């Protein structure tokens, strides 16, 4: 039991202008060399979880060099690669109390002394290298750099999604640390073996609240940390998560694109969409005595309705359907199929201001959806009867 | 500090509690029926009940102990939905705009500020940002005081990989300082073109160009004018430097000129549009006139300093072999004088 | 099996050996800068 050599290891090691120059350079990631440099680190962290997920099966403590097994060797040069990393990025920039505690670099500072001794001395410990999981927050940067991301939104999602998973992996390497070992204070003998998946599992459903029992941690270094983890668990979802979650089911509700349907002809209704308009339009055009039945109803009004005509919508949702949009924009006139339409219907503001006003909008909207499809028939209507002129 | 203070103390005390009635038994039951329970083992009890996790593993068993179980339950439900959650959502509130844009080294930045609404940051992007341009290190950060709303926030979002936005006024040098102007490469000022009186939009970006300048006197301005009137007002300002680079796009003035001079020769308005302007590439095979269009827009107008060799020679003749051996066409001539300061010429004579 | 548990020769050079790579990677990049 020489675990405290393996601690004592890293913990001893935690605690020219030109050249700083050209290693900001180097490291930025601007530069292909950069890029590339930050693809292979990213890489070999994922192979150094592999080689900790592999490991966590294998018992804790055991002597082994390595000449006797080779995935020994790749991750003493994973280590390597690693050490040479740190030392561009800590000579890179311009202060040094940043790199003295920052996240990448003392993840270094714990993983990279550990198996420094472990290679060559006797006593092989799976110690604190599943901290290696916390490279996978930078994924989303690799996916801005290799173009595949394209939007902002999908980038944040694919980052929270990132940060869960690194927080979850590393989270849980650390109750398998804790479980497998004992007590140090209970001389090792009140420990619990646990695998790891089987910790992944119980940190699933510790974070869910639904506690089966099942498993449990029951040393009391594991059950301390699991009060911590909950508590810091709460409050990540209490600050980190909600204001973005909320973002994510931010949607719009009646965007969209009208789905024709062969054999059902539909008419499109724009103009002065209005609860007291849409009404009369509605009693008169859908008055039950009506055998043509099969005509439906898409209107398009730039405005998003108020819950009255929500509710009138409601009432007639088998015969009439609604679009934000305008039909000065063609794309609008695209959405709801308007080359398809059989008719189209121009409701006018009758109680306006200005007449003439009105009847030129509504002479302009006739223009438009003449434009997007000649061939269309239109029924307009006028304040006044001057107006009308400007048709022919 | 209240807050948390508060949670720990109800928190110990309520695990005292549970490991006091623990401990001992039920009065009725002789004290037999009572659960060894260590301190810390009911403080985690709690904490896993709190968080309705509810392993199992440590419960309680005595009558009283269940009893008070439920009563804590009751208690920090009531405390949840009355106490704290008030208090959780004000904490939980965030400025989401407010910040400071972080400079890189080698990528230089514009700040547009002004009228900065969905229509002119549309235009401007939708200009600015052409495809075509070759020019894209240049980051732009909007500056103004309202808050965009969802549309404009879309159409932000959509070039979140070059356009940053920041809440603020140009008129406090703290929201100047935010942005990092002194290091910017130039101001834009967009001006509301619909505006009921033009004279007071014209004072009000004529005030963001005096702070602007008060701030740092050397950095480019390009501000919009509504009216042509109100330019001279930027000659009242010493920092206002035209030899510089500070320019005042007039839209009245230009927009009026290119209408008069269509009517002088229709197709100039599309002709000098098509030559500052920048498109995207088209290929027409078909024998149509848009073919010939396509053709006549792929011409840009540049500048560019006349080598020695040209020296002594009359405007007509350089233009002369600038077409016929360069393929390039001579338009204009900016002539340098002392007691007078540099002005274009248009098509100089034999004389010159 | 199980050769040796402990040995104060590696020891003496356990406490200082992360230190020392971590030591000599820096000085490795300096110098080759």
């Amino acid at each position: 039991r020489m675990w405290w050599a393996f601690l004592a290891s890293s913990m001893v090691t935690f605690f020219m202008t030109s050249v700083k120059d050209w290693a900001g350079v180097m490291i930025s990631a601007q530069t292909l060399t950069g890029r590339v440099l930050v693809v292979l680190v990213f890489a070999l962290s994922i192979g150094a979880l592999v080689i900790y997920f592999i490991d966590s099966s294998n018992p804790i403590e055991s002597c082994q060099n390595f000449y006797k097994d080779f995935t020994l060797q790749i991750d003493m040069a994973f280590n390597v690669f690693f050490l040479l990393y740190f030392g561009l990025r800590f000579i890179a920039a311009n202060d040094k109390l940043w790199f003295w505690l920052e996240v990448n670099s003392v993840v270094d500072f714990f993983t990279v002394p550990p198996v420094f001794v472990s290679v060559y001395l006797n006593r092989s410990w799976l110690g604190l290298r599943f901290l290696r999981a916390l490279r996978l927050i930078q994924f989303s940067e690799i996916l801005q750099f290799l173009n595949i991301l394209k939007t902002s939104n999908s980038i944040k999602l694919v980052n929270l999604l990132s940060i869960f998973i690194s927080t979850w992996l590393t989270a849980a390497g650390f109750i398998h640390l804790v479980e497998n070992s004992g007590d140090p204070w209970e001389n090792f003998q009140n420990n619990q073996a646990l695998t790891y998946w089987e910790c992944v599992y119980l940190l699933m459903v510790t974070m869910s609240t639904v506690g089966y029992g099942d498993v449990y941690a029951k040393t009391t270094l594991g059950r301390l940390f699991m009060v911590f983890f909950i508590l810091g668990g709460l409050a990540m979802f209490a600050s980190y998560v909600p204001e973005i979650i909320e973002l994510i089911g931010n949607r719009k509700k009646y965007g969209g694109s009208y789905s024709a349907v062969s054999g059902r002809k539909h008419i499109v209704v724009c103009g002065h969409i209005t609860l007291e308009s849409v009404s009369n339009f509605l009693k008169a055009f859908l008055h039950k005595a009506r055998d043509d039945v099969n005509v439906e109803i898409v209107f398009l009004h730039n405005i998003s309705p108020n819950l009255e005509l929500e509710a009138l919508f409601k009432r007639h949702f088998t015969q009439v359907e609604f679009y934000q949009g305008s039909v000065l924009n063609p794309h609008d006139l695209a959405r709801v199929k308007i080359e398809s339409a059989d008719a189209c219907l121009i409701l006018a503001n009758k109680y306006c201001a200005d007449p003439d006003a009105e009847d030129a909008s509504n002479i302009m909207r006739v223009i438009s959806i003449k434009n997007y499809h000649p061939k269309i028939r239109i029924i307009t209507q006028m304040l006044q009867y001057h107006n009308k002129a400007h048709l022919l | 500090v209240n807050l948390l203070s508060i949670f720990i103390s109800t928190w110990l005390t309520a695990a005292g509690f549970i490991h006091l009635v623990e401990n001992s038994g039920d009065p009725w039951e002789n004290f037999q029926n009572n659960q060894a329970l260590t301190y810390w083992e009911c403080v985690y009890l709690l904490m896993v009940t709190m968080s309705t996790v509810g392993y199992g593993d440590v419960y309680a068993k005595t009558t009283l102990g269940r009893l008070f179980m439920v009563f804590f339950i009751l208690g920090g439900l009531a405390m949840f939905a009355s106490y704290v959650p008030e208090i959780i959502e004000l904490i939980g509130n965030r400025k989401k705009y407010g910040g400071s844009y972080s400079a890189v080294s080698g990528r230089k930045h514009i700040v547009v500020c002004g009228h900065i609404t969905l229509e002119s940051v549309s235009n401007f992007l939708k200009a600015f940002l052409h495809k075509a341009r070759d020019d894209v290190n240049v980051e732009i950060v909007f500056l103004h005081n309202i808050s965009p709303n969802l549309e404009l926030e879309a159409l932000f979002k959509r070039h979140f990989t070059q356009v940053e936005f920041y809440q603020g006024s140009v008129l406090n040098p703290h929201d100047l300082a935010r942005v990092k102007i002194e290091s910017a490469d130039a101001c834009l000022i967009l001006a509301n073109k619909y505006c009921a009186d033009p004279d007071a939009e014209d004072a009000s970006n004529i005030m963001r160009v005096i702070s602007i300048k008060n701030y740092h006197p050397k950095i480019r301005i390009i501000t919009q004018m509504l009216q042509y009137h109100n330019k001279a007002h930027l000659l009242n300002i010493p920092s206002w430097n035209w030899k510089e680079g500070d320019d005042a796009i007039c839209l009245a003035e230009l927009k009026l000129g290119f209408i008069a001079q269509s009517c002088l020769a229709q197709g100039l308005s599309t002709m000098l549009a098509n030559l500052f302007s920048m498109r995207s590439f088209i290929k027409i095979e078909e024998d149509t006139w848009q073919k010939y269009y396509l053709e006549g827009v792929s011409n840009e107008m540049y500048t560019e300093y006349l080598s020695s060799a040209f020296v002594g020679l009359s405007f007509p003749t350089v233009c002369e072999l600038c077409f016929v051996k360069l393929k390039l066409l001579m338009i204009a001539i900016e002539y340098k004088s002392a007691n007078r300061e540099s002005r274009i010429l248009i098509n100089p004579g034999n004389h010159l | 099996h199980c050769a040796q548990p402990l040995a104060l020769r590696d020891l003496a050079v356990v406490y200082t050996l992360g230190p020392a790579s971590f030591l000599v990677s820096l000085a490795s990049c300096l110098a080759l800068g």
